[PDB]
């Protein structure tokens, strides 16, 4: 149902 | 107790590390040094341990790092290794349901998933500093991914092929950071040069970095742009290819309130550059995708599901549409009498005509660094930035212009598929790897012989979500022990999105519109 | 919904109440008449059926009503008398019980202590409102209690005094509010009279106003205040009783860090003022509790612990307090060599010199009306009211001058005890009704025939109050059924506390201390 | 643990 958001990077 | 780690690492070194951490870093330092030995990998770069003893993560891991100063900031960019250890236990979660007016806990181990926690990274980041000096330093996340527990260590080719491809993505990252120039179809526009395709019907799978099985029906082939009569290039032989898409489609048993009962749902497991080429970016990644739209919208999909006629041994034989249709039963595809005319009938009455478009997204694939951007696309805390970046993708792609077919501001890029993906393989009858996910619809329906109650309480559960997903990925397994057998081995889980048919518009037409011409190679069926 | 009810009940009536609320109406209407008839009763009040259907409870109950308008205010002074039906199962509450890392969930149904919520009264309230036509009336809450499911209700005595007594509460609680004058020393201490009292070692129950028995081991009867050589008031015969308290003596097993391992556990079980007096108000009620004081200020309860030689059947022997002791076994209390001496000295090893006194708290008791002042006397929002209301009520008995002796806000006048109280009773070999508090320690003791270990889980149950009272609660019933016979039936549920010694202090002091001097009637053992 | 306390009267 909801999304969790990992330590991405150089995109943002 | 957890600042004590403000003492504990003051001063000093120690001995430690797990066993397969131990042995990883061992094998991995071997291979860098042949690879360098060989003049295959250049020696600007460091391989660390990464702990659970020395810092703060319940999984091992090896870092796989490189770095640069760019515009005056230190920049690192790290792909994690991760190193499961089978002798290692994590201590479990509680999963509490909340069943109505029932309440139960489960408790279950960590995957990969629920180990790399935002903070997971920023233990590693912080390793790294202590590991490099550059305390000061940006890291940049090039995609954690793992590396099982279950195989011997002993694969020197595997292993070396993986910090190949590791390098070859951190080295893509400082650059991107660092402002480098974009793929575009401007590259491929040559005065004298056009594009060609065709969809393989494979017969085989293929494998990722670690050699495990991908699921594909169709493996779509972009041809290298090009033209007769260019000038050869000296004394050459190349394969004419330039990207590839990997997919397979499903029959989805959906609702209605007139449309047949099925679903043709094309699913993307995997996007690759042609081997030639080394870079992986957005822009590469974007492009290749329009090899799966192509897969519906020009030619056609429904050739993948003519059944392996003569061969006994067809686990997703079409003739077992015919328990979902009116005719409860399989469709005798066995015979002589069994034809073309009859299987397009058999589709007539059961398949849906309008394609659907859907791709795998895994934070811990192969392609994780590109991968994690479209999961966020999906919704969270930064869909919006992680969409800025598709659309950003695709503008450099074409010159701009995608906003001249829709706004990605109404029409997000990917929406969730809800029911997520258990992957993993099982062994056939010669102990070959194969995808799990061959008990596909037709699959079940073969593996329950026509028991469509059977059938339908394993659809449920593949479909259901608003069933928690641990009592989902526990029925999984107990119909896989039953109806693909119990030498089953699973592996890292995967997410499932619906790509916005407007991106898809925009995405094909934009590219066609700036002169990017491909030809059909299966001019007619 | 709920609020439909303000469209429900507009106009008209309907056919509705329960069985059992609809024959206590009947029986309960009959019997005010009769009381009329007899000149018992005065025709000055209403009798009210509350339902379950026309309004918002669980259980329905009859309503004894009596109204006066005060200083203005219209004033309605109510005693409910809960009709539990067998035949009606409220919907059970969940309780969730954390048990360390384990969360389970027990359903159960709720006791009047669960019914009668702050909502429960104000709805029946609002009905009598309805029903009287006071509309604009406060009530005054004189203690609902319970008639239990049961029995048969062709009682007509039983059911008759019980109006009789519920009215008494009502026209007392109309007068306490009206400004009515207080009791005190004052008005037993003719100049000429004065008090004497005795310990009754009783060898039988006393019996609440429903017929069910209550524990006690010890009667204190304070004799009516008098002197030889007063006028002879014309030709009477009267019991020379003002009031009587009766209690019990336990003997806990207690920790210790030299003392001996039992307390003399002093338990008030019930107040009662002699037959002759009508008015239940607490300045009667504290002054008759100095009685069990006396038991062991001035007398020895332990003579109550004597066990009955010759009698084979004591399931409460002394000779158990032997598997307690370093002897672990049961000493032979059955012989002809078993003496007084020995008595005494089982008990000098056994139980500890210091007695401590404690008393029951019944919110739905004889005495409710009067409890609840000193159950929220134990803590909670109204603590502070409560508690001055109580010492109050000793100034009222003495002039003023309980607060020389201590300060209530530093000593709060009821600890907690914790476990709370399990009522009921258990039928005996002649199928008489017992109290079920007789496994009490030596009880439980005999019960198990010196299975220490069997005893031990049964008094950790009774003791540890960090486990949650429902796992308690039914270890509890599980030990009855196994120790006590299955022949037990279960009664409303009650508190426990401590009463302060500085209260207890102030109390017997004050009394003396304004010459209301007691003469003991057992001038030496 | 804890006190409740009921809708009691004429004390209060």
């Amino acid at each position: 149902p909801q999304f969790g958001v990992g330590q991405g990077s150089g995109f943002y | 107790a957890g600042n004590l780690n403000s003492i504990f690492q003051r001063s000093g070194r120690t001995d430690g590390g797990d066993a397969r951490a131990s042995e990883a870093l061992a094998v991995f330092n071997k291979l860098k040094e042949e690879a360098i030995a060989q003049q295959d990998l250049h020696d600007d770069f460091l391989v660390f341990r990464f702990d659970r003893d020395q810092n703060r993560v319940g999984y091992s891991a090896l870092l796989v790092v490189k770095r640069a100063a760019i515009n005056g900031q230190q920049v690192i960019v790290t792909r994690p290794l991760v190193m499961p250890n089978d002798q290692i236990t994590l201590p479990t979660k509680k999963l509490t349901i909340q069943n109505g007016m029932h309440q139960e806990t489960i408790e279950a181990e960590a995957d990969v998933q629920d180990v790399f926690t935002t903070q997971y990274w920023n233990r590693i980041c912080d390793s790294i500093r202590q590991q490099t000096g550059k305390h000061d330093a940006m890291v940049i996340n090039a995609g954690p991914t793992v590396i099982p527990a279950d195989f011997d260590l002993k694969d020197e080719l595997v292993l070396k092929q993986l910090l190949i491809k590791s390098v070859n993505l951190c080295d893509d990252m400082l650059a991107k950071r660092s402002g480098e120039q974009p793929f575009s179809v401007a590259m491929l526009k040559g005065t004298d040069e056009t594009l060609a395709a065709r969809l393989n019907f494979t017969g085989k799978p293929m494998h990722d970095s670690l050699g495990y099985p991908i699921r594909s029906d169709i493996l779509v082939s972009l041809n290298r742009v090009k033209k007769p009569g260019q000038q050869e290039n000296e004394f050459y032989e190349a394969e004419d290819k330039l990207n590839q898409v990997s997919c397979f489609v499903n029959l989805e048993y959906t609702p209605q309130p007139q449309l047949p009962p099925l679903t043709p749902a094309i699913v993307i497991t995997d996007v690759r550059q042609a081997e030639w080429l080394k870079a992986n970016t957005m822009e590469l990644y974007l492009f290749a995708l329009s090899n799966a739209f192509r897969v519906t919208a020009n030619q056609s999909w429904a050739r993948s599901l003519l059944p392996q006629l003569g061969k006994v041994k067809d686990m997703r034989d079409i003739g077992a549409i015919g328990y979902l249709s009116r005719l409860a039963a399989r469709v005798e595809t066995k015979t002589e009498t069994f034809t073309d005319q009859n299987f397009a009938e058999l589709l007539y009455n059961m398949v849906r005509p309008s394609p659907v478009f859907m791709s795998d997204l895994n934070r811990f694939g192969d392609n994780a660094a590109i991968e994690n951007v479209f999961i966020d696309a999906l919704g969270g805390v930064n869909q919006q930035r992680a969409v800025a970046a598709i659309i950003a993708g695709v503008n450099n792609l074409i010159g701009g212009g995608f906003e001249k077919f829709f706004d990605h501001n109404t029409m997000p890029i990917i929406q969730p598929y809800g029911t997520d993906i258990q992957l993993g393989y099982y062994l056939d009858g010669e102990g070959e790897k194969q995808d799990r996910r061959d008990l596909d619809v037709l699959g079940a329906l073969n593996a329950s012989d026509g028991n469509i109650q059977e059938w339908m309480s394993w659809y449920g559960t593949q479909c259901n979500v608003a069933v928690h997903p641990e009592l989902r990925a526990r029925q999984s397994k107990n119909f896989d022990r039953q109806y693909l057998g119990n030498s089953v081995t699973y592996t890292t889980r995967a997410h499932r999105g619906i790509w916005n048919p407007k991106f898809i518009e925009a995405l094909d037409k934009a590219i066609a519109s700036v002169g990017l011409t491909v030809a059909m190679d299966n001019v007619a069926q």
